[PDB]
Order: structure tokens, then C-alpha cells, then sequence
RNA sequence: AAACUUUCAACAACGGAUCUCUUGGUUCUCGCAUCGAUGAAGAACGCAGCGAAAUGCGAUACGUAAUGUGAAUUGCAGAAUUCCGUGAAUCAUCGAAUCUUUGAACGCACAUUGCGCCCCUUGGUAUUCCAGGGGGCAUGCCUGUUUGAGCGUCAUUU
RNA sequence: CUAUCUAGCGAAACCACAGCCAAGGGAACGGGCUUGGCAGAAUCAGCGGGGAAAGAAGACCCUGUUGAGCUUGACUCUAGU
RNA sequence: CGUGGAGGUCAGUGACGAAGCCUAGACCGUAAGGUCGGGUCGAACGGCCUCUAGUGCAGAUCUUGGUGGUAGUAGCAAAUAUUCAAAUGAGAACUUUGAAGACUGAAGUGGGGAAAGGUUCCACGUCAACAGCAGUUGGACGUGGGUUAGUCGAUCCUAAGA
RNA sequence: GUCGAAUUUGGGUAUAGGGGCGAAAGACUAAUCGAACCAUCUAGUAGCUGGUUCCUGCCGAAGUUUCCCUCAGGAUAGCAG
RNA sequence: UUGACCUCAAAUCAGGUAGGAGUACCCGCUGAACUUAAGCAUAUCAAUAAGCGGAGGAAAAGAAACCAACCGGGAUUGCCUUAGUAACGGCGAGUGAAGCGGCAAAAGCUCAAAUUUGAAAUCUGGUACCUUCGGUGCCCGAGUUGUAAUUUGGAGAGGGCAACUUUGGGGCCGUUCCUUGUCUAUGUUCCUUGGAACAGGACGUCAUAGAGGGUGAGAAUCCCGUGUGGCGAGGAGUGCGGUUCUUUGUAAAGUGCCUUCGAAGAGUCGAGUUGUUUGGGAAUGCAGCUCUAAGUGGGUGGUAAAUUCCAUCUAAAGCUAAAUAUUGGCGAGAGACCGAUAGCGAACAAGUACAGUGAUGGAAAGAUGAAAAGAACUUUGAAAAGAGAGUGAAAAAGUACGUGAAAUUGUUGAAAGGGAAGGGCAUUUGAUCAGACA
């Protein structure tokens, strides 16, 4: 069971592997269901845009730090320098993250400026009744690229 | 072709749905077309055959014969005409079995409902 | 996957004047005593039972994919190929066949059949629809029942009702330029489909 | 037997009732398929196992 | 030379290949979330004018009520008032019922159609005996109600 | 009482194809091959020479990096104590 | 070369007869095979370029089914035994009745029960299968009838035990 | 052989599989016993035995070298396409 | 004597809940061996099968006692990758994860520990009325051995100072979603063949309909559908679009400064040891027993230890949609799938008939014809049947029923045969046949 001059393969099928095979026959199916999902949601969600505002953030370790990438939420500090509280910013479609800290001013300002531009470029309809129909933009990520 | 997601082009499913169709469904499959007279009369092309109607065999070897439908045999998917029968060897007569798509309706049998059907399909009724 | 294996049969081992395949146990039926599990056994399991994780689709490099359809488009000129392909084109003026963009706005079958006739489609449309036979195989009962030739392939820049007008006439396919499937440009992998281009489509090609 | 529980006699009775041949009028029905009674039982041929 | 054996053919046997069928099977995909002490799943025995089965049902038994349809059912018989109609039907739908003996199965048992107790009622001259009718009595646990137990223990009597 | 003959009823084992020998050679004991002896339809009762007859993938023997029951200061553990 | 299925095509073949099957009839190929005639048949099917595989059998003490020679052969020989007549019936070695001869010899081939069967009981009808000959007969087949309790059993009791 | 008892026997009941039961034969435990029967793990493994399905055309071997708990098998070189 | 209290009882006490089923997928426990290593015990198979407990439409996981070591990131789940890598391993056969990065989906939070103490502000039940998934009045009861408001570490709380900003709860109609009903084109004209026209020819029509099935043979146009639309019906529901009634309030919430504080989970963390498990290696998780903390503490930082620092979170309490799974269930659409010895064991009165004490084991079996028109009547026969006749497009279709191969059998015809038969080359004879002359 060893012959000729051949790489030494390591093929782990010594368990009952045929039991655990997953063939994604439903790729096309689940892509449709995901497109319908998003469509059904964009409708339920009123003019709101399907996604939340995300901060600029510097990616970790030595390999990725050269690149900047979208983070989770906005750091109570950055939310406060943009002149609104946490509780309200969440209702506005801004994601807030209590865990992220600012050790870097340059990124700090970038996120406050990001918050500034976002506040300017949105409209927040009154509590009352009126709903002055506004035609949803679907992204935030596309409107506010990083 | 079919554009709906609830239609089925499947042949095996159709043939099951035919032979296993309940009495109520066979009524509408057992439709017969109105005669050219009765059509422009009523503004309606075809109707589910009912019993005491009047009919002309326009296909087959009883072609040209007419009579009153004696019974709708829904079980058999066949309609029987009083006046169209086999005289047997022992002389006992026996009904032939006709298909309403090979008949033509020459006189209706009208009801409060049989009328409303014609009206529900959008046609005049003399 | 559980087929043929639904019994408890064991070999009877040698010494019985009878071969060694496992055999159904018990009695009173005559199922019992019979060869089991075996690929040569009536009711046994098949050899190498077919599985669903077999390779079904096939990856083709995007670029060579394009090269292929490019090649297929370039052959929808070259009347010799379209002719060699079926496709009654002797009676048509010129190839490529380019047609008024107004064609894309036709809303109605009869109108669109008439348009196609005027431009030379006729004899090809008649080649279909004179050609429909019963599929020879068992596909006949597999929802493959009928058969026929392929008509002309009308290519538009924008669907103004042409797609729905021709959708019912036997043999005719419609395509947006932007797509251009390779399956229709060379059906059965045979170059030279008869293509009726609208002008709007013909220019978008570049 | 000859002194039996009522459950045993009850089953015993239901098997008497099942012991006829195919009533011949069924043979004439539309699409009738059944030919004879293929569940027929005899006392000296197959045993009831109670 | 026959008979007999053998070979080929035709016709007739035996047998059920082959071809052509397919209300079945297999595999993929999509949608959905609903058993049971309000007695489930399963079992037994029954039920049709004429049924052994299969399917359906439960002594209201191939069904009752309701709703839609709008004239059947059909193997034979059948009713006949069901045919311009609160109305045919082995129809569809199903929201109301019935639902034997059982089963986690619950008064106790059960290789028994075995054996108790309570309540209301009816009959036998009957609170007490017998018989018919109806309604009941398992177990763990929770909240609460009520009657309690213990020098565990506080007070209050004179 | 069978066998045996008749009327009715009617299986099974077994079967490469088959079935006359002698010698030769040959997987060193042939029904077939080579060379001779020979050879005439279709059959019945018997029979135990042969069919290296049949009945079980040889129980003996060896091989297998195949077992199992049993034993023991074999290796390695273990309930218990 | 030959099979199932798939894309293309020959506007291919066909109820005025597709496919299949038969044929010491014909023709092509070294061959795998292909082609035609005639017969039978009754609803579908083929050529070519390509795709695809559950794709070609003489064997496997192969699987399932069918069938031979063996062969009208082995055999249908334990339990002493049968016989005459009549009736019936298409038909009687075998049913019914009468007669004769026998047997089991009350430790029964008698008269009842327990377990077990479950309708075999009984009547009428009745022979396709079944009763290794037969059949008018039957424990068969068809259609019906029949099992009556204060005292006989169960039910109550306790036994090993559960 | 024995035949009035360590007798025969019905029914009920207990003992269950590395377990039972054994006046002891590895006996008996439902035609199953030096470990019952049923299903599943399981298509267990098999250096061993058997089989492995169309045609034609061209080329065409080895039973030797070395290592292997190797000696009925592999690896390695050789021969072959 | 009487009345409580604590704890423990009993009721066919008033009202409820649990069991069993199924179990494809999900959360746990328990737990093999065949196998692989060419032998074999560690290893492997496998943290698998069988056994046990428990859920749901998903389950579980989840708002960091996390990852990291960077310019740091920031709940969980999953896919692509990391990677057959780091690592484990008679370092042999074999095994084998994670962090970063892209994508899918995104969502967040609440308790314990606080004096309401100028007022237990809270709650089950009973009861009467009411606008009944509830509200209100009243009484038993719970509860101070703590029921509400308040606060949850991101904070936050008590003071003091200063300003602005922001509301709640019903009805009712749509749409949304669910269940449904009904209706919506065009030849059956002529000729031929045929038993049947659904076949071929001629001549037309519709086509947002030429998917499909039915009808006596290949039917867009005979029928039902298909396509495009129209008109209804019954629900559920707070998602939101409108409307409309009550103003919840001397209520609730957000924000700036000053100051004082800042409660934060124990037989736990942790340690030893044992066993198991993991890629986890002086020990990855889990459990037994012994030991058992602290509060500038504690946990982690993948090589044991002592010292010194640094980074990073905040355990021993809790809820939570989606992306994810699904050989079960309900409903659907499909296929280069199988075609009655195939495909599920079952295309059929199939988990049936049948076997077995039982656990269990478990088949065979589809096709007359468009239509029963299923053969009147005559004759032979005891009958079954035969022979006529009749039906049918055909009995070369007769409920033994489409086609009806082969082995094997009867008849008829032909031919050969001294202990087999069959085969090769060749020719005689017989039979049969193609082609080619003109
Ligand atoms: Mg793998
Ligand atoms: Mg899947
Ligand atoms: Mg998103
Ligand atoms: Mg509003
Ligand atoms: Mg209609
Ligand atoms: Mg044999
Ligand atoms: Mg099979
Ligand atoms: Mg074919
Ligand atoms: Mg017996
Ligand atoms: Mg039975
Ligand atoms: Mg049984
Ligand atoms: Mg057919
Ligand atoms: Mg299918
Ligand atoms: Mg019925
Ligand atoms: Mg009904
Ligand atoms: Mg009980
Ligand atoms: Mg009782
Ligand atoms: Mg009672
Ligand atoms: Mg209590
Ligand atoms: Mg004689
Ligand atoms: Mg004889
Ligand atoms: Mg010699
Ligand atoms: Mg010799
Ligand atoms: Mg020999
Ligand atoms: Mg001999
Ligand atoms: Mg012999
Ligand atoms: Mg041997
Ligand atoms: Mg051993
Ligand atoms: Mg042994
Ligand atoms: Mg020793
Ligand atoms: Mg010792
Ligand atoms: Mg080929
Ligand atoms: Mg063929
Ligand atoms: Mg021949
Ligand atoms: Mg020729
Ligand atoms: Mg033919
Ligand atoms: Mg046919
Ligand atoms: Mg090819
Ligand atoms: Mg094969
Ligand atoms: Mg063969
Ligand atoms: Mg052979
Ligand atoms: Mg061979
Ligand atoms: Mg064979
Ligand atoms: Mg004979
Ligand atoms: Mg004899
Ligand atoms: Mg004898
Ligand atoms: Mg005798
Ligand atoms: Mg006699
Ligand atoms: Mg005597
Ligand atoms: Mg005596
Ligand atoms: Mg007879
Ligand atoms: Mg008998
Ligand atoms: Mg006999
Ligand atoms: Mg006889
Ligand atoms: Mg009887
Ligand atoms: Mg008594
Ligand atoms: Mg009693
Ligand atoms: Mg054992
Ligand atoms: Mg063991
Ligand atoms: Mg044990
Ligand atoms: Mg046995
Ligand atoms: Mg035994
Ligand atoms: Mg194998
Ligand atoms: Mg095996
Ligand atoms: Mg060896
Ligand atoms: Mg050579
Ligand atoms: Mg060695
Ligand atoms: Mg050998
Ligand atoms: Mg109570
Ligand atoms: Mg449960
Ligand atoms: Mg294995
Ligand atoms: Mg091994
Ligand atoms: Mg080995
Ligand atoms: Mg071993
Ligand atoms: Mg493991
Ligand atoms: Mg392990
Ligand atoms: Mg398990
Ligand atoms: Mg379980
Ligand atoms: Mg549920
Ligand atoms: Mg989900
Ligand atoms: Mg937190
Ligand atoms: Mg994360
Ligand atoms: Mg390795
Ligand atoms: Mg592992
Ligand atoms: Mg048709
Ligand atoms: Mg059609
Ligand atoms: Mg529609
Ligand atoms: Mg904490
Ligand atoms: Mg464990
Ligand atoms: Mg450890
Ligand atoms: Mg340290
Ligand atoms: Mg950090
Ligand atoms: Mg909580
Ligand atoms: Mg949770
Ligand atoms: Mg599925
Ligand atoms: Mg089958
Ligand atoms: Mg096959
Ligand atoms: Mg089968
Ligand atoms: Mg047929
Ligand atoms: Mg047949
Ligand atoms: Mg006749
Ligand atoms: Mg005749
Ligand atoms: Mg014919
Ligand atoms: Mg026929
Ligand atoms: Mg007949
Ligand atoms: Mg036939
Ligand atoms: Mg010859
Ligand atoms: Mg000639
Ligand atoms: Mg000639």
C-alpha cells in the first residue's frame, strides 16, 4: 500500500463520513430565499435602510493594520462628540459599541466626521402621524463608504 | 406555457388528478359544447352536461344521432343517451356510453341555477 | 441508500450444497431462503449505488466561457454555418439580419409573427411546427414527451413587449443582448444559430 | 377450550363471520378487481394462534 | 421398411421472455410549524337493503349537524317527492356533535366482559336488601380553602 | 407379504458431453486421444465389475502474521478483598 | 461494433401498420454487427454530429423464474378380511339398506372428560379442487340451524409465588 | 432393565446466556450448546478460494536482484506498453 | 381558659399542572466492539452504533472573567478561508483545532448586592358589577425571614447649581398576512385511410393561451385546463396607512456643571490528587475526594518555577430575534432517476398472506377490447366442454384473456443412424436462392 514516487496524501475518511456529507444543492434556492428575505424586510422596515451605520476602525495584528475596515459600533465617546446620546443614536440607525475605546485621535475624528455627515444626510420623521413618504435608500454602507 | 408556480405540467400528477377526481370535479370535466345555434343564442361556448339536456353526437359511429341524456355516469366518465343503445344478440337493449366532448348540446334544461350559470359566464339567455 | 439491505439475511456458509450469498431467514414465505444484499441477487442492492454527492455541474473559466460565446456570435453571420445548422435562410436578404428597433415594442403574437415573416423568418418558423414528433425514449413519460427543431433567436436591446409577443410561437427564443446565452447561440454545440437582431441590440454589441 | 374466556369466544365468533366466500355481487361493480376471497381460512389448514 | 433417436420447418402445446405501457418508487428543491389527562399514538370488537377484505366510521356506526355546489348514486334493488329547490349526491368543505371495549389510562382488578364505594333518581310495601337510570372515587406536584397534630413554641386567662 | 404383470396414481437422487474393449503415450490407473480388437433395430428380469458413481468447499496433515473452549507465575489488566 | 438515456439535426419512419417476435430465404462487413424479403403483430420509432452511464455474460456449488432426461420408473406391501344381493346414480371394488363372514374383547376400536382446536357438531344441497386408487361418500365445497343454569364450572379463598 | 419407590406423572410456580440447571455426559436450557435464540453494529476483515460480460489491429513479458515476523504476500530493480 | 406563631399533616377540599406518543433535525448522559495498524495491548474505528433523560419549530449559543500584542479589535450562529496547518501520536498506523481576513444575519439587555421608612407603595385567590386574553370596588390571603418603584458597571447613586427638550391609552375602516369561492380566447369546414380521426391533405382562427391531462390512434383551436385579468367570501393581527374618542399629569424621561460616593454572586475561584477527554504538548475541558481564597481583588495572556512589570477582561445569577440544522410531519414544484426479477419489502384487500412460544422474519401477485359487444340460438354430452352459430377492427384478443421469445412438448413433412453426437477442408447428390444477359 505504498508504491511508486508519489506525494504522501493525508485523506481523512476513516470515520463514517458518508453520513456527514453536505452537498449544497440549495445554493440557488437559498440565494433566492435570501433575496426575498431582504425584499420582505425592506418593505416591513419603512424607508429605513436595511443596515446600520458602522464606524471606521483599524484592523488588528501586524498583517492587516495597514488597512482600515468597518467596525461594529461607535464608542460612547465618538457618539458624544457628535452631539447625541447612545440611547437616541440607536433609534437613528447608528450602531453603538460600549466595548470599543479610542486610543487614536485620527480614527476618533474620522468617526465623529462620519457621524456628522450621516446626521446631515438623513431625515428623521416626526413621532406624530404624518410620515412624509421618503423613498428608502437601501444601504448605509454604500451611501457612506469607508 | 404555464407561468404560475402553482400549476403542474407533471404528466403523472395530471393523470392521477383525473382518475381520482371526486364526483363534484367530474361534473365540470364532463362539459359538452353548445351547438352553433345555442352558442350565439346564449353567448356561451360550453357547459357542464346535466341530465335532462338534449344532445347530438357529432363524433364517432353514433355520429348524427340525437336524444335526451338518460343519465350522467360520472363514475364512468361517460354520459348515456336515451335513444342511443346497442340491441344485443338476445335482443336485450343496453346503453352505449358517450363522451360529452364528442356531443353537442341542442337544448338546455333550465333552472334558477342553470340560468345563473349562463349569467355568471357572461351571456344572454334568450 | 437503505435498498436491498432491509433484511437480516446471513450466509449459510459452506457445507450445504448451496452457494454462499446471505439468505433470508425463517420460513413460511419463500422470500425466506433467497439470496440477499447481493449485487447479482434479485432484490439485492445495486453495485456501487448511485449517490447524490456525485459531481453534477462543471466549472468553466469565465474567460474561455466568453471566448466560446464570442465564437458562437461570430458564427451567426457566415450563412454557410447557419445553413449547415438547419435554419432555412436562403430566402432571407442578408446576414447578420438586422431589424427595426420598432420590433421590440410589438405587443402581440400575430403582429410579431407577421413581422418575423416579412423579414424572412417564415420558412424557419415552418420548419419547426412541421417537425414536432413524439420523443422516442422513456423521456416521453418523464415530462420530456414532445420534440421539435429550433427556430430563430430574436435579440433585442430592451423588452417593450417583444419578449411576451413571441413567447408562444414554436421555436422562437428571445434574448437581451446583455445576456447572450451560449446554449442558444450554438444549440447542441453547433455553431450558426439564425439570429434576428434589432438595431438597438445590434449596436449595443460593440 | 370447551370452557373458554369470553375474549376467546368473541374472537372465535368474529372468525366464524369472516369465513364466507366473496359475495358474488361485488364481482360486477365498475372497476371491480377482487376476484375471490384471498383471506379465506380453514380449521384444519391454518391455525388462528388464538 | 417401420417403430425408435436425432436435425430443420409449419401448425398446435408449455412457459412468460421481449416490445410498448405506468394513479407507483426514487432523488432534488421550495413553503410551513399543528399530538396527548379537553384522554394521544396504538389495540380490540362492532357498524351497509344486499360485504369477506381494503377504505370509512362508532349503538346517532361506509355515518348525524353545518357550509359550498346544484342533480345525482349506480353491481342489483330502492325512495319516489329530491329537480325554477333551505335541494340529489359513496360530491366538495367542515367550524357542531356523537364517539362502543380499551390504551400514558385514572375506584380495584384483568388468561375474569371479575369485584367495590359514594351521590341523585325510578321500581319492588324500603336510610339499611334487590333491580333499572344518570353522576362520581388513581398518582406526584403547585397555589389557595378547610379540619387538624406536636411542652417546636409565644402569649392570655383566674 | 414383496418383487413380478395389469388398472388408477406417481415422486427423488443425480446429469460437461456421453457411455464396448486391449495396448501406448499422457497430470506417471482413458468413454473420448494414437494403433489394433471390433460393430446390426427396439427391449424385459436380474445384478453388484466399472462409472477413480452418489451423498458434505477433507473431519487427519500443513499453511494462514484466521479463530474459539480450556489451563498456567506467559504478557496486560480486573470485580472483590 | 452494440445497449439505456440527453443536446442538435434529417421539416427522418409509422395505424395504407412503429416496436417486438419468427424464418437450414436474400445482401454488406475479416469481425463485433448492419441491411432487406416473407410471416406474426398492434403504437410508437430510427440515421447522422455530439453528451451521458446502473452500457454488452457461458460459467461465479452465481440470484429469481421456468423446463428436461431420469420415468409412466422407485413406489402406493405394518395394524388378521373380506363376501352376496338390492336400492340409488350418467357412472358403484369404495355410498345406503339387507344378508353373511369377522374384529376390537371392557387395560376397548366401548361410554365420557382435562389441555389444545374452534364450528370440525347438525340439516339440506353437493364433487372443480382435496381425502398420494375411486367417489354418488367426507372432518371437503355451498347454504342454513344449533350451545338455555340461584344449585354444574368460573366467580370467593388461600398455596409456592407474583 | 426396573416395576411400591432416590417411583411415574398433570397443572401451577421459580431459576436466563459467561447466565441458569446439572446423582457430572460439557449434559440439558423449545430438532439449536465447549456459551441458546432475535435484531443491530455489518456490505465486519480476509496476504485465501471462485467469478469478472463486444470485435479487430499493433507491440509484448515474468518467475530474477535487493529489503520485509519475508517463505501462498508486499516493496525495489529488471523485463513490457 | 382562650388566641396566635413555627413546622408537619388530611380532605372525592377550590383551581391547575406532569406522564404517553413521535424523535429527521436539537440539548445531555451512557457507551462498545468489528475495523486500521499487514501480528498486538497504547492508538484507531469513535468522544461513533446500540442503551437512558429532555425541548422546539428550530434547538443550542449569545452581549466577553473574549480575542489579541496591532495604528489593536469588540455578543452569538453559520459559510469561504485559515489548514490537512500549529499541535497530538508504539512521533507508528493515524489524528488535528484556533486567532486574524471576506461574506450571511445583525440587537440588545435584567437581576443579587441600597432606608419607600412622612407611611408594602407589590401580589394569588374569592366576590359583585363591567366595555371580559382584561378593568374596577370590597373581603380573605401572600408578604417585612422583603413583595414594588430605583440601579446593573457601558455604569450608576445621594447632595448642590442651571436651563431647555420629549409622551400616554383606546375604539373603528383599510392595506398587510391566512383560509378560501367564482368567472375570464380561437374549427370540431371539406376530401382520403380507419371500427374509432386525435392520422395525411385542403381551407381557416386564437395566441400575455403551442404547459399539461381528458376524449375510441401524434388534439393549441372537442372538453377541462394554460395565459392575462376581474369579481367575491371567511379570518387572524398590532406590522403601518389612514381616521376618530379620551389627556394620561400638579405624571414620566433626556441632557450641562460642582461635590460626595460607587454596594458588584463562596465549599465558589483556586490548589492537590484520581479518572475521562481534547490538537492542548510539566496537563484542553469535565467530574469524584481532600484543601480552600481575595478585594489597588480576581481571571486569562497555549513550557513548569521565584521575582518585577505590562496588556486584557470582570467569573462563581439571568433573558434574547436573524443568518444555521433537518432520511420526521403538513403542503407544493421538479429530474440527462427506475420501468413490474427494475424502482421502497409493498404500482395490487402489503407490513398483507404466511412462519415462529416469542423477540422478530415476511413474500408472490399490474396489461381482454374503444366498448362486455363476456358468445343469443342449434346440435353431441351426465357434466365440464366440443362442434356450429353469433359479437368484434381482430377471437392469429374468449374473464386460461396485449405482444407471446427460449428451454421443453405433440402432430405433420423431409432426411440420416453397425458401441454416442456435434466440428474443419473439399466435392457428389437432393432441396432452395441471388445476380447478371439482353
Ligand atoms: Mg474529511
Ligand atoms: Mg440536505
Ligand atoms: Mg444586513
Ligand atoms: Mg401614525
Ligand atoms: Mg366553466
Ligand atoms: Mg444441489
Ligand atoms: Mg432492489
Ligand atoms: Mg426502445
Ligand atoms: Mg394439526
Ligand atoms: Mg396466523
Ligand atoms: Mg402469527
Ligand atoms: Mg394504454
Ligand atoms: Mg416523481
Ligand atoms: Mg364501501
Ligand atoms: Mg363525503
Ligand atoms: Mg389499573
Ligand atoms: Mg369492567
Ligand atoms: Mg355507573
Ligand atoms: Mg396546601
Ligand atoms: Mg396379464
Ligand atoms: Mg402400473
Ligand atoms: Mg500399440
Ligand atoms: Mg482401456
Ligand atoms: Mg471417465
Ligand atoms: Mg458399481
Ligand atoms: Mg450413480
Ligand atoms: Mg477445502
Ligand atoms: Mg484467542
Ligand atoms: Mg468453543
Ligand atoms: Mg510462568
Ligand atoms: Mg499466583
Ligand atoms: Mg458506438
Ligand atoms: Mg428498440
Ligand atoms: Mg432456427
Ligand atoms: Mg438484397
Ligand atoms: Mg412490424
Ligand atoms: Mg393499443
Ligand atoms: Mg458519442
Ligand atoms: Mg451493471
Ligand atoms: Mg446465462
Ligand atoms: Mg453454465
Ligand atoms: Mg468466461
Ligand atoms: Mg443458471
Ligand atoms: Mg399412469
Ligand atoms: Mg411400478
Ligand atoms: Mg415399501
Ligand atoms: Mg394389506
Ligand atoms: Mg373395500
Ligand atoms: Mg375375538
Ligand atoms: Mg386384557
Ligand atoms: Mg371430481
Ligand atoms: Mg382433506
Ligand atoms: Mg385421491
Ligand atoms: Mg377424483
Ligand atoms: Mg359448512
Ligand atoms: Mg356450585
Ligand atoms: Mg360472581
Ligand atoms: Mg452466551
Ligand atoms: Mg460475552
Ligand atoms: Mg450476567
Ligand atoms: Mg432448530
Ligand atoms: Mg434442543
Ligand atoms: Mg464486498
Ligand atoms: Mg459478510
Ligand atoms: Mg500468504
Ligand atoms: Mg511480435
Ligand atoms: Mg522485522
Ligand atoms: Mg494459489
Ligand atoms: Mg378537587
Ligand atoms: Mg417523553
Ligand atoms: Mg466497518
Ligand atoms: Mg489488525
Ligand atoms: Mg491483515
Ligand atoms: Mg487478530
Ligand atoms: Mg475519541
Ligand atoms: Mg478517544
Ligand atoms: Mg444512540
Ligand atoms: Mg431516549
Ligand atoms: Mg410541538
Ligand atoms: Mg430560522
Ligand atoms: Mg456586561
Ligand atoms: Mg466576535
Ligand atoms: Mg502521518
Ligand atoms: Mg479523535
Ligand atoms: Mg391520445
Ligand atoms: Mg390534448
Ligand atoms: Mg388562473
Ligand atoms: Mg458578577
Ligand atoms: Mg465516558
Ligand atoms: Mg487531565
Ligand atoms: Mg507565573
Ligand atoms: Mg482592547
Ligand atoms: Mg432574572
Ligand atoms: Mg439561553
Ligand atoms: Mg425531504
Ligand atoms: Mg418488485
Ligand atoms: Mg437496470
Ligand atoms: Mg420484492
Ligand atoms: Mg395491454
Ligand atoms: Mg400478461
Ligand atoms: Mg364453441
Ligand atoms: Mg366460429
Ligand atoms: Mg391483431
Ligand atoms: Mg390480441
Ligand atoms: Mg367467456
Ligand atoms: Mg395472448
Ligand atoms: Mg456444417
Ligand atoms: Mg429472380
Ligand atoms: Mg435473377
Amino acid at each position: 500500500a505504498i508504491s511508486k514516487n508519489l506525494p504522501i496524501l493525508k485523506n481523512h475518511f476513516r470515520k463514517h463520513w458518508q453520513e456527514r456529507v453536505k452537498v449544497h444543492f440549495d445554493q440557488a434556492g437559498k440565494k433566492v430565499s435570501r433575496r426575498n428575505a431582504r425584499a420582505t424586510r425592506a418593505a416591513k422596515i419603512a424607508p429605513r435602510p436595511l443596515d446600520l451605520l458602522r464606524p471606521v476602525v483599524r484592523a488588528p495584528t501586524v498583517k492587516y493594520n495597514r488597512k482600515v475596515r468597518a467596525g461594529r459600533g461607535f464608542t460612547l465617546a465618538e457618539v458624544k462628540a457628535a452631539g447625541l446620546t447612545a440611547a437616541y443614536a440607536r433609534t437613528i440607525g447608528i450602531a453603538v459599541d460600549h466595548r470599543r475605546q479610542n486610543r487614536n485621535q485620527e480614527i476618533f475624528d474620522a468617526n465623529v466626521q462620519r457621524l456628522k455627515e450621516y446626521q446631515s444626510k438623513i431625515i428623521v420623521f416626526p413621532r406624530n402621524g404624518k410620515a412624509p413618504e421618503a423613498e428608502q435608500v437601501l444601504s448605509a454602507a454604500a451611501t457612506f463608504p469607508i | 406555457a404555464k407561468q404560475s408556480l402553482d400549476v403542474s405540467s407533471d404528466r403523472r400528477k395530471a393523470r392521477k388528478a383525473y382518475f381520482t377526481a371526486p364526483s363534484s370535479q367530474r361534473r365540470v370535466l364532463l362539459s359538452a359544447p353548445l351547438s352553433k345555434e345555442l352558442r350565439a343564442q346564449y353567448g356561451i361556448k360550453a357547459l357542464p352536461i346535466r341530465r335532462d339536456d338534449e344532445v347530438l353526437v357529432v363524433r364517432g359511429s353514433k355520429k348524427g344521432q340525437e336524444g335526451k341524456i338518460s343519465s350522467v355516469y360520472r363514475l364512468k366518465f361517460a354520459v348515456q343517451v336515451d335513444k342511443v343503445t346497442k340491441e344485443k344478440v338476445n335482443g336485450a337493449s343496453v346503453p352505449i356510453n358517450l363522451h360529452p366532448s364528442k356531443l353537442v348540446i341542442t337544448k338546455l334544461h333550465l333552472d334558477k341555477d342553470r340560468k345563473a350559470l349562463i349569467q355568471r359566464k357572461g351571456g344572454k339567455l334568450e | 441508500e437503505k435498498a436491498g439491505h432491509q433484511t437480516s439475511a446471513e450466509s449459510w456458509g459452506t457445507g450445504r450444497a448451496v452457494a454462499r450469498i446471505p439468505r433470508v431467514g425463517g420460513g413460511g414465505t419463500g422470500r425466506s431462503g433467497q439470496g440477499a444484499f447481493g449485487n447479482m441477487c434479485r432484490g439485492g442492492r445495486m453495485f456501487a449505488p448511485t449517490k447524490t454527492w456525485r459531481k453534477w455541474n462543471v466549472k468553466v473559466n469565465h474567460n474561455e466561457k466568453r471566448y466560446a460565446t464570442a465564437s458562437a456570435i461570430a458564427a451567426t453571420a457566415v450563412a454557410s454555418l447557419v445553413l449547415a445548422r438547419g435554419h432555412r435562410v436562403e430566402k432571407i436578404p442578408e446576414i447578420p439580419l438586422v431589424v427595426s428597433t420598432d420590433l421590440e415594442s410589438i405587443q402581440k403574437t400575430k403582429e410579431a409573427v407577421a413581422a418575423l415573416k416579412a423579414v424572412g423568418a417564415h420558412s424557419d418558423l415552418l420548419k419547426v411546427l412541421k417537425s414536432k414528433k413524439l420523443r422516442a425514449g422513456k423521456g416521453k413519460y418523464r415530462n420530456r414527451r414532445w420534440t421539435q427543431r429550433r427556430g430563430p433567436l430574436v435579440v433585442y436591446a430592451e423588452d417593450n413587449g417583444i419578449v411576451k409577443a413571441l413567447r408562444n410561437v414554436p421555436g422562437v427564443e428571445t434574448a437581451n443582448v446583455a445576456s447572450l446565452n451560449l446554449l442558444q447561440l450554438a444549440p447542441g454545440a453547433h455553431l450558426g444559430r439564425f439570429v434576428i437582431w434589432t438595431e438597438a441590440a445590434f449596436t449595443k454589441l460593440d | 377450550a370447551a370452557q373458554k374466556s369470553f375474549r376467546i369466544k368473541q374472537k372465535m365468533a368474529k372468525a366464524k363471520k369472516q369465513n364466507r366466500p366473496l359475495p358474488q355481487w361485488i364481482r360486477l361493480r365498475t372497476n371491480n378487481t377482487i376476484r375471490y376471497n384471498a383471506k379465506r381460512r380453514n380449521w384444519r389448514r391454518t391455525k388462528m394462534n388464538i
